[PDB]
RNA sequence: GCUUCGGGGAGGCGGCAAUAUCCUGUGAUCCGGAGAUUUCUGAAUGGGGAAACCCACUUACCAUAAGGUAGGUAUCUUGUACAAGAAGCGAACGAGGGGAAGUGAAACAUCUCAGUACCCUUAGGAAAAGACAUCAAAUGAGAUUCCCCAAGUAGCGGCGAGCGAACGGGGAGAAGCCGAUUAAUGCUAAUGUAGAAGAACAGCGUGGGAAAGCUGACCGUAGUAGGUGAUAGUCCUGUAUUCGAAACAUUAGCGUUAACAUAUUAAGUAGGGCGGGACACGAGAAAUCCUGUCUGAAGAUGGGGGGACCAUCCUCCAAGGCUAAAUACUCCUGACUGACCGAUAGUGAACCAGUACCGUGAGGGAAAGGCGAAAAGAACCCCUGUGAGGGGAG
RNA sequence: CCACUGUCGUUGAAAAGCCAGGGGAUGACUUGUGGAUAGGGGUGAAAGGCUAAUCAAACUCGGUGACAGCUGGUUCUCCC
RNA sequence: GUGUCGUAAGGCAUGCUGGAGGUAUCACAAGAGCGAAUGCUGACGUGAGUAACGAUAAUGCGAGUGAAAAGCUCGCACGCCGGAAGAUCAAGGGUUCCAGUCCAACGUUAAUCGGGGCUGGGUGAGUCGACCCCUAAGGCGAGGCCGAAAGGCGUAGUCG
RNA sequence: GAAGUGGCAAAUACCAUGCUUCCAGGAAAAGCUUCUAAGGCUAUAAACGAAUCGUACCCUAAACCGA
């Protein structure tokens, strides 16, 4: 469905190594819905950037940080992120 | 409850009692009303914000008990009641008095 | 707001969530980029769309 | 010298596991006297 | 288990006495056989875990009379 | 957090914990009733599994690609390959199936502990029992249950240690029936789940601050409440008193519906032998009850009991089923109370506690409350490493 | 993989080790992973060994506040 | 703290501290009196500024940074391992990985350094591994067998 | 902006799940190839796919088991 494609996406990634792959091969990194698979990522991406074709969709989960605070020990979401290789 | 934010009112309890002032801000049990109960704030500078800082003055929070509404007629402090109209409306009154006006 | 809502057909409450659906794509990729100066947008877009899928299923329970 | 620990999850969890304490009406026993304490942890 | 289907008997528990009167916990068991009887109206054997004292209800009562009470009260 | 129905009336977006963007008389936040949504695991139920995961099959539909939406698919029981149930969890109390030892006997085996702890099965708001095949022996009573007596009596007992009635009396409650069953539905009444109003104090001195002091008032069906800058009937929240329900729950009464049940007087029964058990009662002169084993009647011209047994007399009819109350209890809801504790106390736990920590695991298991009335939580300056810490200032 | 001798260490670097030597080292060998045997039970080329630093009867909880003719302790004052 | 009073347990008064409660008298009830129990909990002494600072593979110096440098960075030299003290995994752990920043505590000293604090980042697969298909030991096991109950066993299978 | 080919030596790795011997006589099931039972397949390509989870880092250790 249609109404799937709009969460799977869920924000693009600003690190140097997302600058540097979006410079050098031109490779969109993005924050994705954890239980999103690479299809899912491919037709969300050329749904939602019209006028673009996807080449690869390279995928991984990231596990949160364990970050105290006070008294207490508390952790980071885990999350998924995905490399999109675009026909240039 | 029964004093709202821009009714005046009287101080009747507390270092400012006798002095007269607009209620500005109303919590569960302390009131604020501006020109009475005035600390020294020692605001320490930022320049994240736009406040620059200072030695302040300002009016503080005090026990709603220690205020009173004033009586606009009488010019003394006076207690609130409710009065059910039979237009269908409730309005507070004056408890020495009782007209409608506050 | 859902006094405009509650008289609206069923398609055209499934076409109006559609495009919330895709405003709230539109919101999130501004916030994480930082062209989201009022941020709370996204609370009223959530709860617009948590509104029309109450109408929805009313609609379709009766 | 080799001590007496020696961890290994499989065998840790089926051993101790949830499903291990489930399979068998002791275990059950074992949990309902973990949740009455109040145990934040059930199982290993 | 070991029950009798027609009476009942099972296991009772109780105590070896001694000379000395020491008691130790022991069980009495019914005096179960299985047996096939013989049912004229359905034409066929049956074979029942059954108690002696059982054996003598179905000489005394008919094998049909017992057959069905066993059915109504249950496993059959 | 969404909708809605009510309440309410100026603030609000839960706490640490503020900030930001904002919302709110077009009635927000908030409170109460109903509804919608309700990921995954877990009885977990489509198969599996190291719980929160892996792998499916199928029906309808959609898409054209590698999928999506809405379902169905565990097992067992009862009914005609189809419909209805069940399952698991969870305080104590009930009923039932099994059942110790430490201990006491100044040792110990009978005995005690004790039918207790524990294990196991399974209910209900209670359960069980219950209407005489019961007692009594008086001038007779009249089911069951519970309480006070009878009474530490009569007895039982290596006649040791111990165990320990009954009759009958005074009470609570009373009921007797042959469906005194369960589950819905609709009216009627009541209650509950938010709420509303609610009297009456001024002056003077002290004081940082007045509620305390002095003087004089007022309300009271409201005067020993909690707060408020010190001790308030008249400052606030309250209290006495008088009151509200759109919605849903519960209780009772009447009516209807559908599920089950509806004996007809009772034979493998009563009694007996053997071995045990229960009876206060340990085989004892041992009645009575239960039954593993082996037997086995009479059947109202009959049979059971009245503590070996017989006769006489009295009483009652087993081998069909049911039955409220008075009784037991607290995971809990409301109200109220305490010559109960007050931070080594009281819960283990006043605080982010069944946590940290310890253990493979079952399991064990802490410590830790208080600025001030209000943060007014010390702008700024100085020493120092832009640190700690301090001195001024405030 | 073992553990024969000695020194050291013995509030250790270590709740059994280090160093110098020593034994077996194709076998009745050593070792990884998973599995089985459970308490008067197991397992034992047998020392009552071992069964989670616990073994002539594990550990945890319960009976349980076991019992203790034994040892310790037993808190203000004065008068006879 | 002091004074004062009583045979005593103790009473009373009062200076200072303290900042919000206390309690005459007579009755009444007790969690009613502590130095000992190798008592229990917390705190703090003595030992004592004593032992020790964990492999005897080893360091010297010049610069830099810094409040401060034996220990950090860079350089030169020296030394040690090299069937490892180098490298790849599994198990186990779980962010310890990299960068920036900080030095209170932690690190047996100092620290500008760190596996420490904080804030960011980082793990990309049709071919590697798992999952998946298959089965071993061994589990569970429609029905079935056995057993007071609980349960024990077991066939087809289903896991492993 | 350079070279990049000859000799010799040589594993415990490979040929080799081989070969030779011995007795203590040496997993299973599937994938795979065939045969049929009840009742699509083989070549040729062309286009298009191959999901999910792990992957950092230590690992004779300062990161595991030993407080």
């Amino acid at each position: 469905n249609n109404a799937r494609l709009y969460q799977v996406l869920r924000g693009p990634v600003f690190s140097e190594k997302s600058q540097m792959l979006g410079d050098s091969l031109g490779v969109q990194v993005f924050k994705i819905d954890s239980k999103a698979t690479k299809l899912e990522v491919k037709k969300a991406v050329e749904l939602m950037f019209e006028g673009v074709e996807v080449l690869k969709v390279n995928t991984l989960n990231v596990k949160g940080k364990t970050k105290r605070f006070g008294k207490n020990i508390g952790r980071r979401n885990d999350y998924k992120k995905a490399y999109v290789t675009l026909k240039a | 409850s029964k004093l709202r934010k821009g009714d005046t009112v009287i101080v009747i309890a507390g270092k400012d009692k006798g002095k007269q002032g607009t209620v500005q801000a109303v919590k569960n049990d302390r009131i604020k009303v501006e020109g009475i109960n005035i600390v020294t704030k020692h605001q320490k500078p930022n320049q994240a914000t736009g406040v620059e800082g200072g030695i302040l003055k300002q009016e503080a929070f005090l026990h709603i008990s220690n205020v009173a509404i004033l009586n606009a007629q009488t010019q003394k402090a006076d207690r609130i009641t409710y009065q059910f109209g039979e237009d269908g409306k409730k309005q507070r009154v004056y408890r020495s008095n009782g007209e409608v006006v506050a | 707001k859902i006094s405009e809502l509650r008289d609206k057909s069923l398609e055209e409450l499934t076409q109006l969530l559609d495009e919330k659906q895709l405003d709230a794509f539109r919101i999130r990729m501004a916030k994480a980029t930082g062209q989201l100066g009022n941020t709370h947008e996204v609370r009223v877009n959530r709860r617009a769309i948590a509104q029309l899928q109450t109408l929805i299923n009313e609609k379709q329970r009766g | 010298m080799k001590r007496t620990f020696q961890p290994s999850v499989i065998k840790r969890k089926r051993t101790h596991g949830f499903r291990a304490r489930m399979a068998t009406k002791k275990g059950r026993q074992v949990l309902a006297r973990r949740r009455a304490k109040g145990r934040h942890r059930l199982t290993v | 288990s070991r029950v009798c289907q027609v009476t009942g008997k099972r296991p009772m528990v109780g105590n070896n006495v001694s000379h000395a009167n020491n008691k130790t916990r022991r069980r009495f068991l019914p005096n179960l056989h299985h047996h096939r009887f013989w049912v004229e109206s359905e034409n066929r054997f049956v074979r029942l875990r059954i108690s002696t004292k059982g054996m003598r209800i179905i000489d005394k009562l008919g094998i049909d009379k017992v057959l069905v009470d066993l059915r109504a009260q249950g496993q059959k």
